[PDB]
């Protein structure tokens, strides 16, 4: 299945290299506290924190911000572009208020995790790579989460929402459109990855300290 | 101080260091390859140069590995022109239909090399890939459906001449070659990168569509637009 | 299958359908073809000059 | 008690928590090896 | 066409070795000059190179 | 022997469930931060014999002796700093244990990264978590703070005159950059290709200096190890199979969960103890995949008597990998499963490399044909033969990795791959 999204740019008057762009005094803070977790010489590590920095500030990801991001490092552009259009969690192209990620690979196939992706398209009616026209919504399917065992699941801007039904991912979108924030975590119920019937592990209180510490150590 | 290694059970004397690819050249065989160029930094990402080791169960990168005492080159082996036919297998799955209109015609490494260590038939029955074409500016012409992604222009344009706006946009099948953005890859050494090419992705502007390489006689003289005298 | 007069012949749309490849040429035992090409104004692989020595050609 | 998700501290966090956490931890780092050089291009 | 005048402009021969060659001038009688063989001179290459922490040969992309 | 039923006073991986505090205060309630000077004052050699006594092998996928591993790292210094790198890119379909030691025992985690750089001789220990994981990251740094706060870790780290600094790194999206070289590439912000070996990483790694890179079970369970003996450990386990396991039961089963069990643990027994069975009984299993989407599947034939191990798991034409296992019931598309895990490593895949790349692709292709019966039954062979060109033909192990399920469907549905092209022809010919 082709993603839809190009790698070219063409320049736009909503996106060109004259895009007013900057960082603001507290997020010049932040890459100055992040450039020096790193040996000197080596400021090109610090690409991927900056450029993630750069799109939650913005929104997304313009050329005037790749162009930012490669002056305040010293590093070619080109690279900071391949580095931008190589990983999938740079928006280079605005997205909705809310970004909905939807897992559907394997795991989360078993479950029904296209009844919520259907949940969804119904809910916001728009389909799976579209925004809603009051620029509130995106909604996009990804590969794994790391949350499989709560299957079918989603997220939100970097919150996840797990054990999810049609339900519940309804009244996710219902919480989010009228303005709170729902409590990330599984929705069945559960707390964490523990089973739903009951705790078959680590049912009595843990032991303290030195509890099997070997004669010597 | 020199080791001594063997290609298809001839000794040769290699300094340490010294290549897989190297130790063939010295023994005199010409080890096939798409990314590696002796000028330039060592990819290995074209992976046609995999060769088999006596004992090794894995095949090697042959431009990438360095030799180890005691080896045993098997050039012409069963394994090393199995993998030689899959890489060529992948790389003309995805090339396109274009050697009548491309002017790398009778030039061509992924021709030759095709019909020395590749087979003769298709198993493709899918739909192929077609790309978009960029402009890089009035010398060079980029038919990008050509491609092997086999970055000899992204490496030359870096290292040689000093200019880093080559490089590789996405990833997966996905992947291209280009600037991500319209800019013109202007360089009193662009044309070198229409040399390195060993497809008919970038090919001379000028030159296009005017002549075939076996029509062609050479005549062995030197330059005089300068005084380095080339 | 019989073999006489050569023809260059076109696509439907009228365009023509040699794209100056000079496989003919290569191939041509005599030699009898001669092939000069050049980009045209529309950017198209034609060729300028498609000549066919019928008195050197062995058919 | 082992009925009870302690872990619920997560429920705050906003988009610079985990940059503003870094800014904290720039103090009690250790300098940084050097190259010799400003930059590989250099 | 392309008109000519001259006998030998296709004639191009073989030899195994440069005496060879100039023996076989030699005894024809024709002018010669010499080449040498250019051969090209051994490089040392080393995919570790690409990843230097204080050379410049580490390499900006893959 | 049998081997299971592993006890709560023997798990390492305690506040799993995130039931306790997970904070500096909760971590000390528990064996964390005990007498960790007085194993860094016995130093790098004592703790990498007690790591190769302990027997314990990566926990990230590909089983290695660790001991080894940092053996190779334990050379003298030659001028050039020291940095053991922690995987915590969880790309793997089916993993969920590095998502659940990150959130509940961040400070285990910090404890491990500071023994196996004294191990190593590593100045820094750059955690690599992957960028989905944004309030794990966030716990992580929280915990590492308090360890600054505390002393634990920096300079003269738990009062034992080594210096030792603990960064997190939060990547993007990247399965390819989950890869040890390809972490590496990512962390000197690069696109996150991986690279060819040699040099290796314990010689040459990230910034071109020596770095170990380890999975986040493997350090958080290297102190515990320390602590205690590793007689222990290799008592816990078979006998080059040594030590306890997380495992994440997920897919068509009852209760789908992440728990803690022996390295031995049959697979059968697991399911029906830890994870409720299967949804319809365990005579409604068909397949499993016990080490996510890299390893093969397996029919309920070799599931009945299998134990979740790496030798065992190896004889069984399957990998033990991450010990995720994934859950197929009868009532399931197997083909249609395969090939959105083919799907997978088309769309997370690097495309570095010829053979993975165009492959990759290729099968892709082969496979959507596949599961509407779009094919020939001689392309399966021809299937066959493009992925094992695909393995053992590319720069990293995710080409390999993407030839395995194809392989294993195979193996062992090639009757219903026949039976759905058969039954494709019969509805076009009757047009
Ligand atoms: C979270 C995680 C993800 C990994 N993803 C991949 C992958 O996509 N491809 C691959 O070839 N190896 C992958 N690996 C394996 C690494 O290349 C490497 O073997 C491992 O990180 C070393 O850790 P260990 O010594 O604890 O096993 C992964 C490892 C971990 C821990
Ligand atoms: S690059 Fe080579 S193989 Fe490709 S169309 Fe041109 S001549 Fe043919
Ligand atoms: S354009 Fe040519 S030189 Fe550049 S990567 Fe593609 S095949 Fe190689
Ligand atoms: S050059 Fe000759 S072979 Fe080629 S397209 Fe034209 S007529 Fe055909
Ligand atoms: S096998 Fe695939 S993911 Fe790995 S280096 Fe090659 S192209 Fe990249
Ligand atoms: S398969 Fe969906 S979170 Fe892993
Ligand atoms: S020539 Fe060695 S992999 Fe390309
Ligand atoms: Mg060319």
């Amino acid at each position: 299945g082709a993603g839809g999204a190009l790698f070219v740019h063409r320049d736009t008057p909503e996106n060109n290299p004259d895009t007013p762009f900057d960082f603001t005094p507290e997020n010049y803070k932040r890459i100055e506290a992040i450039v020096k977790n790193y040996p000197e010489g080596h400021k090109a590590a610090a690409v991927l924190p900056v450029l993630d920095l750069a799109q939650r500030q913005n929104g997304w990801l313009p050329i005037s911000a790749m162009n930012k991001v490669a002056e305040i490092l010293q590093v070619p552009p080109m690279r900071v572009y391949e580095v931008a259009t190589f990983y999938t969690m740079y928006n280079r192209k605005p997205v909705g208020k809310y970004h909905i990620q939807v897992c559907t690979t394997t795991p989360c196939m078993l479950r029904n995790s296209d009844s919520i992706l259907e949940a969804i398209q119904k809910k916001l009616g728009i389909k799976v790579g579209e925004t809603t026209p009051d620029k509130l919504f995106t909604l996009i399917e990804v590969e794994c989460l790391g949350a499989c065992v709560n299957a079918p699941m989603v997220q939100i801007n970097d919150n996840y929402y797990e054990d999810l039904t049609p339900k519940d991912i309804e009244e996710i979108i219902d919480e989010l459109k009228a303005g709170k924030i729902p409590k990330p975590g599984p929705r069945s119920g559960r707390f964490s990855c523990e089973p739903a019937g009951g705790l078959t592990s680590l049912t009595e209180p843990p032991k303290g300290p030195g509890f099997g510490v070997q004669a010597g150590l | 101080n020199l080791i001594e290694v063997f290609v298809d059970g001839q000794s040769v004397m290699v300094e340490p260091g010294t290549t897989v690819l190297q130790a063939c050249e010295k023994v005199g065989m010409q080890i096939p390859r798409f990314c590696y160029h002796e000028r330039l930094s060592v990819a290995g990402n074209c992976r046609m140069c995999l060769v088999e080791i006596e004992k090794a169960p894995k095949v090697v990168a042959a431009c990438a590995m360095p030799v180890m005492k005691g080896w045993n080159i098997l050039t012409n082996s069963e394994k090393s022109k199995k993998a030689r036919e899959g890489v060529m297998e992948f790389l003309l799955a995805n090339h396109p239909l274009d050697c009548p209109i491309c002017d790398q015609g009778g030039e061509c490494d992924l021709q030759d090399q095709s019909m020395m260590f590749g087979s003769d038939r298709s198993r493709f029955l899918e739909g192929k890939r077609a790309v978009e074409d960029k402009n890089i500016g009035p010398l060079v012409k980029t038919i990008m459906t050509r491609c092997i992604q086999c970055t000899r222009c992204i490496r030359f344009a870096s290292e040689i001449a000093g200019v880093d706006d080559l490089g590789t946009t996405g990833r997966g099948n996905d992947m291209q070659v280009g600037t991500y953005i319209e800019k013109m890859f202007m360089s009193e050494l662009s044309g070198n990168i229409i040399d390195i090419c060993p497809v008919g992705a970038l090919t001379s502007k000028p030159y296009a569509f005017t002549a075939r390489p076996w029509e062609t006689r050479k005549t062995e003289s030197i330059d005089v637009m300068d005084a380095v005298g080339s | 299958r019989f073999r006489g007069e050569h023809a260059l012949r076109r696509y439907p749309s009228g365009e023509e359908r040699c794209i100056a490849c000079k496989l003919c040429e290569a191939v041509c035992p005599a030699q009898a073809i001669t092939i000069e090409a050049e980009p045209r104004a529309d950017g198209s692989r034609r060729t300028t000059r498609y000549d066919i020595d019928m008195t050197k050609c062995i058919y | 008690d082992n009925s009870t998700y302690r872990n619920l501290q997560h429920h705050e966090y906003s988009t610079y928590t985990f940059l503003d956490l870094n800014v904290e931890l720039s103090k009690f780092r250790m300098p940084q090896p050097s190259s010799g050089r400003q930059s590989p291009r250099h | 066409w392309s008109s000519t005048a001259d006998p030998l402009s296709n004639l191009v021969l073989t030899f195994s070795t440069k005496e060879d060659a100039v023996a076989f001038a030699e005894k024809n009688g024709w002018s010669f000059d010499v080449e040498e063989r250019k051969v090209p001179k051994p490089k040392s290459k080393s995919y570790g190179a690409n990843f230097s922490w204080n050379k410049r040969t580490r390499v900006s992309t893959k | 022997t049998s081997f299971g039923s592993l006890k709560d006073e023997d798990r390492i991986f305690t506040n799993l469930y995130g039931r306790h505090d997970w904070r500096l205060k909760g971590a000390q309630s528990r064996g964390d931060w005990y007498k960790t000077k007085e194993i860094l004052l016995k130093g790098p050699d004592w703790i990498l014999g007690e790591v190769k006594t302990s027997g314990l092998r990566g926990r990230g996928g590909a089983g290695f002796p660790t001991g080894l591993k940092w053996s190779f790292m334990n050379k003298p210094s030659d001028g050039r700093p020291k940095y053991l790198v922690v995987n915590a890119d969880e790309g793997e379909p089916g993993t969920c244990k590095d998502r659940e030691i990150i959130r509940h025992d961040p400070h285990k985690l910090v404890e491990g990264c500071l023994v196996g750089g004294r191990a190593m001789g590593a100045r820094a220990a750059y955690i690599y978590i992957r960028g989905e994981f944004y309030n794990e990251a966030s716990n992580l740094q929280v915990a590492i703070r308090e360890a600054y706060e505390a002393g634990l870790i920096g300079k003269n780290a738990c009062g034992s005159g080594y210096d030792f600094d603990v960064f997190v790194v939060r990547g993007a999206g990247a399965y390819i950059c989950g890869e040890e070289t390809a972490l590496i590439e990512s962390i000197e912000g690069k696109q996150g290709k991986p690279r060819l070996k040699p040099p290796f990483p314990a010689d040459v790694g990230v910034f071109g200096c020596p770095t170990t890179v380890a999975n986040v079970e493997t350090v958080a369970v290297s102190p515990t190890i320390c602590r205690r003996g590793g007689a222990w450990f290799a008592s816990f386990g078979r006998e080059r199979n040594s030590g306890t396991k997380l495992f994440n039961i997920s897919g068509h089963v009852n209760h789908p969960c992440t728990v803690e069990e022996e390295m031995s643990v049959p697979l059968k027994e697991l399911i029906e103890k830890h994870a409720g069975g299967v949804i319809g009984g365990w005579d409604n299993l068909l397949a499993v995949i016990p080490g996510g989407s890299s390893t093969p599947l397996i029919p309920k034939s070799v599931c009945e008597t299998v134990l979740m191990d790496f030798d065992a798991l190896v004889q069984a034409q399957t990998g033990l990998g991450t010990a995720a296992v994934i859950v197929m019931d009868r009532s399931t598309d197997i083909v249609k499963a395969i090939a959105r895990l083919i799907e997978f490593y088309k769309h997370e895949s690097c495309g570095q490399c010829t053979p993975c790349r165009e492959g990759v692709d290729w099968m892709n292709k082969v496979m959507a044909r596949f599961v509407k019966g779009d094919a020939r039954p001689a392309e399966i062979d021809s299937l066959w033969e493009i992925s094992k060109q695909i393995e053992g033909h590319t720069i990293c192990a995710l080409g390999d990795g993407a030839a395995w399920p194809v392989q294993g469907l195979i193996r062992h549905f090639r009757p219903e791959l026949e039976e759905r092209m058969q039954q494709f022809a019969l509805q076009h010919q009757a047009r």
